[PDB]
């Protein structure tokens, strides 16, 4: 992704600007949060995945080349950035639980 | 028409076209060291801080006076060819202005490139109502796109179509206008640019499924409607029929990155013939385009140096 | 939805979606944090290693039980990133859960 990110400046040093002007808001760029319920103890907690369309071509016709190639990286970015957004948050939550459970374990196990 | 002034200037400026070993050197002289290197060369008078963004700006101003000048004189044949160059940078601005104006982005993040209309005129054009009003701003200093846009606006004033037609139409208009300038060298570069443009459109839009003519732009040579169709619907074999042309280098390459790379080399080589034509347009093409290609290389190498990236990955990417 | 890194690198974001913002205008980003929550239609916010994705307390002070984007690790740009990859995984497991 970053390959093209800096490469696409070829003379596009300020036609990034142009291209975002000329082409953007042409594949969905905001909204698509699905709040999810899953096992949550005590006073409840939501998790979620926010996925909705987000990366391809949207410019009219060919227009510059680096544009198209760069926007293609978003396909590979956006999408991927979602997986870690949704696994890494699950991971830490279930972590707490894991701990919190062992907490009671302790009290019960050697207090009561 | 004027080659008196014109030629004498062109000969001096070519004297500061960096030595090949410079371009080798910058690769291995780190970002600080790069900053020194640029500053000791002619672009250096615009080393205005010291950092990567500073390189980009130094290039803009250094080119602005050195290339942006030729249309700024009179309107001989060469100036007309160059006018097309300034027009391409404008065109990019013009597309941005159309989507920006309709979708509520301010003028302010549009940053003008060197242009045939003055900035305050541009400011007035953005501020000048509908695309008709905008076009009306454009028509005043002498501009074939102004009328071209106006003709498009009678047929529809739906933005997306206006964009679609804006690229398509500007280059259809240029093609005929350029064809009347009446001597082989200018015609030859123009024709080769057509082949290349058709080739890139077909590659990039592949699988959008339409007819070759649905996206074909006139001027053909070795890149024709049949080839356009075959690839755009999907098939590489098109690239194997471009052997037996000056664009021989597509027959051992297949990707888009490599595609632009090869194409860029051929056009440079083609540009290199014109030192046997100091009173032909051959010399102006070679010099002006060369100053741009120098610019490409300075800027990439600036980035490479800034970010410390793998050497073998970028060294090729400024070499033919 | 939203992210931040330097402007100079940010642009890429700015192409398809990622209606990002600068990230060298604050070395606290709290400023941005709140601004982000003004609309709150962005369920995703992530940051470089420029800051650090360890003092989340800003978020806790603002959301205060209204889980809104977990700040995620990016990293300024690759130049190596895989070394501290297998590390970022291990760095987590010991201080979470149990120490080995």
């Amino acid at each position: 992704a970053k390959e093209a990110y800096a490469a696409l400046l070829l003379a596009q040093a300020f036609d990034g600007p142009e291209v975002v002007a000329g082409a953007a808001l042409g594949v969905p760029p905001l909204e698509g949060v699905e709040a999810e319920v899953e096992n949550v103890w005590g006073s409840k907690v939501p998790r979620l995945k926010a996925t909705f369309p987000d990366g391809a071509l949207l410019s009219p016709v060919g227009t510059p080349a680096y544009t198209l190639e760069a926007s293609r990286a978003f396909r590979r970015y956006a999408e991927a950035l979602i997986r870690v957004a949704n696994t890494e948050t699950r991971l830490k939550k279930i972590g707490e639980e894991i701990k919190k459970t062992t907490r009671r374990v302790n009290a019960l196990e050697q207090v009561v | 028409d004027d080659f008196a002034y014109l030629n004498a200037r062109v000969r001096v400026r070519r004297g500061t076209l960096l030595k090949e070993s410079f371009f080798q050197e910058a690769l291995d002289l780190s970002f600080a060291d790069f900053l020194r290197l640029l500053s000791e060369t002619v672009y250096g008078g615009e080393l205005a801080g010291q950092g990567l963004p500073d390189v980009d700006r130094a290039v803009l101003r250094t080119q602005a006076k050195l290339v942006g000048d030729l249309p700024r004189l009179v309107t001989g044949e060469a100036r007309e060819a160059v006018r097309l160059l300034l027009l391409r940078n404008d065109l990019h601005n013009l597309q941005a202005l159309l989507r920006a104006k309709a979708t509520g982005r301010p003028f302010e993040e549009v940053l003008l490139l060197p242009g045939t209309l003055r900035e305050e005129v541009w400011r007035q054009a953005y501020e000048a109502q509908d695309p008709a009003g905008m076009a009306q701003v454009l028509a005043v200093p002498g501009h074939p796109l102004a009328r071209a846009l106006r003709a498009v606006l009678r047929e529809t004033q739906d933005l997306a179509r206006v964009e679609a037609l804006l690229a398509k139409r500007f280059f259809e208009d240029v093609a005929k206008a350029a064809k009347g300038l009446d001597q082989p060298a200018l015609r030859d570069y123009l024709a080769l640019e057509v082949d290349a443009e058709n080739l890139r459109t077909a590659f990039k839009l592949q699988g959008s499924g339409l007819a070759p003519d649905a996206f074909f732009l006139k001027g053909g040579r070795f890149v024709d409607r049949v080839r356009f169709a075959r690839l755009m619907e999907g098939d590489y074999a098109v690239l194997d029929e471009l052997s037996g042309t000056p664009f021989s280098g597509l027959s051992g390459v297949r990707d888009l990155k490599a595609l632009e790379r090869g194409l860029r080399c051929v056009l440079l080589k083609e540009a290199k013939k014109g030192v046997q034509d100091p009173l032909g347009v051959g010399l102006v093409l070679a010099y002006v385009k060369e100053r741009e290609w120098e610019a490409v290389r300075l800027r990439l190498l600036a980035r490479r140096a800034y970010f410390g990236l793998p050497r073998a990955q970028v060294e090729e990417e400024v070499v033919c | 939805m939203a992210v931040i890194a330097d402007p100079e690198t940010a642009q890429g974001f700015r192409l398809a979606g990622l209606e990002g913002y600068g990230a060298s205008s604050a070395e606290e980003a709290q400023s941005l944090l709140e601004t982000l929550v003004e609309r709150g239609g962005y369920a995703l916010v992530a940051v470089d290693e420029a800051l650090l994705p360890d003092p989340e307390r800003a978020v806790e002070r603002l959301m205060r039980g209204r889980d809104l984007p977990v700040l995620l690790p990016i990293a300024g740009l690759k130049e190596a990133f895989q070394g501290h990859d297998v590390e970022g995984y291990m760095r987590e497991l010991v201080r979470k859960t149990i120490g080995f």
